[PDB]
């Protein structure tokens, strides 16, 4: 629901 | 670039709530995160994401969100409460922003006598030909105290050395004070005395060469 | 069971590099953000930076300019370096984790060191001078008797101590230092205890000034 900071280490993106 | 705007202090009685708001435009779009210090004490992750609570934080802590507000909302507040509360969050960039800190203070708690203790010059410092009178005041509430040192009866003002109050771990305060003198000075007098002041009351110890 | 400890030359000179390290113990390096995050003396926390375990980098767009952290993966520490310190540095700096991770908290930091305290100061190291206070009853208003030691003259902050190696914990009361007019810190640490149990136990103070590179061991005797 709400946007965070991703970085270099995290599948967010599924 | 923002700005989390949280209030400085949240006063609040025994059983009541304590709600603590924190706000930026930023927020509309960004998670919230809570976090607890104590003072001498590394902070305390206590909400996440807004709402979120990790697995040792009690129901008794909540968080809200609505539009640019944030809101930590805390249940059933004793003195044990007390301590800065950090709003803090994120933006997609990585710019990771702290609030200024919310002090929460727990009103309407009793009174604590100071215990007085104190130490004259060791028999080592004087042979380093130094002298050192310490008074140590603790477990007094609330979190002020008059400390005065006295040769013989008369006040002593120069060579002193006293600490502000801070919070103990029981919520109580502690206070240091200390009287330099030469080893000369030391032996020149019958007694010395540190007289503590609080609340109106005196505790008083005393010390002879 | 993720720890940190974080290591600091305790004192660091105006205009000099401030370098710290984090040791990451009882966890993995992987998926995490390893963060520093710092808090001057009454003040409030500001977020310094991240390094990932790949060497990525995430600073406090303030800071990036001066603010350098980097990873040894093998030896699980992060260090910090920061160019051109002045008295707005000083701080005290803390190592904690950001866990990246699916199932995780978010931009969080859910674990943290104890931080280590640095100032910004042209004023030079001063290891302490450690005197026992000889047990007495007549000492305090408590009931008890009382006995401890009495650390003076040291710079920078902090001291920390210690009783019988750590084996004596109740009755133990460190208080926090004076900042003394010559701009020198004292402290005291008691120990009130029964004045019958005096005789039956030995006391020593362990101080420790990890800024001085001192330790003092100190025998208290009646």
């Amino acid at each position: 629901r709400k946007r965070i900071h991703i970085g270099p280490g995290r599948a967010f993106y599924t | 670039s923002y700005v989390l705007t949280q209030p400085p202090s949240v006063s609040v009685s025994p059983g009541q709530t304590a709600r603590i708001t924190c706000s930026a435009e930023a927020l509309s779009n960004q998670y919230a995160y809570w976090y607890r210090q104590r003072p001498g004490q590394a902070p305390l992750l206590i909400i996440y994401k807004d709402t979120k609570r990790p697995s040792g934080i009690p129901e008794r802590f909540s968080g809200s969100t609505s539009g640019t507000t944030v809101t930590l909302t805390i249940s059933g507040v004793q003195a044990e409460d007390e301590a800065d509360y950090y709003c803090q969050s994120a933006d997609s960039s990585g710019d990771y922003v702290f609030g200024g800190g919310t002090k929460v203070t727990v009103l309407g708690q009793p009174k604590a006598n100071p215990t007085v203790t104190l130490f004259p010059p060791s028999s080592e410092e004087l042979q380093a030909n130094k002298a050192t009178l310490v008074c140590l005041i603790s477990d007094f509430y609330p979190g002020a105290v008059t400390v005065a040192w006295k040769a013989d009866g008369s006040p002593v003002k120069a060579g002193v050395e006293t600490t502000k109050p801070s919070k103990q771990s029981n919520n109580k305060y502690a206070a240091s004070s200390y009287l330099s003198l030469t080893p000369e000075q030391w032996k020149s007098h019958r007694s010395y005395s540190c007289q503590v002041t609080h609340e109106g009351s005196t505790v008083e110890k005393t010390v002879a060469p | 069971e993720v720890q940190l400890q974080e290591s600091g030359p305790g004192l660091v000179k105006p205009s000099e590099t401030l370098s710290l390290t984090c040791t990451v113990s009882g966890g993995p390096i992987n998926n995490a953000y390893w963060t520093w995050i710092r808090q001057p003396p009454g003040k409030g926390l500001e977020y310094l930076g991240y390094v990932y375990h790949t060497g990525v980098t995430n600073y406090n767009p303030s800071l990036k300019s001066r603010l350098t952290i980097t990873i040894d993966t093998s030896r699980k520490q992060l260090s910090l370096s920061l160019k051109f310190v002045t008295a707005a540095d000083s701080a005290v700096y803390y190592c904690a984790r950001e866990w990246a991770e699916d199932g995780d908290f978010g931009n969080a930091f859910h674990v943290w060191g104890q931080g280590t305290m640095v100032a910004v100061s042209s004023a030079s190291t001063k290891g302490p001078s450690v005197f026992p206070l000889a047990p007495s009853s007549k000492s305090t208003s408590g009931g008890t008797a009382a006995l401890g030691c009495l650390v003076k003259d040291y710079f920078p902050e902090p001291v920390t101590v210690s009783w019988n190696s750590g084996a004596l914990t109740s009755g133990v009361h460190t208080f926090p230092a004076v900042l003394q007019s010559s701009g020198l810190y004292s402290l005291s640490s008691v120990v009130t205890v029964p004045s019958s149990s005096l005789g039956t136990q030995t006391y020593i103070c362990n101080v420790n000034h990890k800024p001085s590179n001192t330790k003092v061991d100190k025998r208290v005797e009646p």
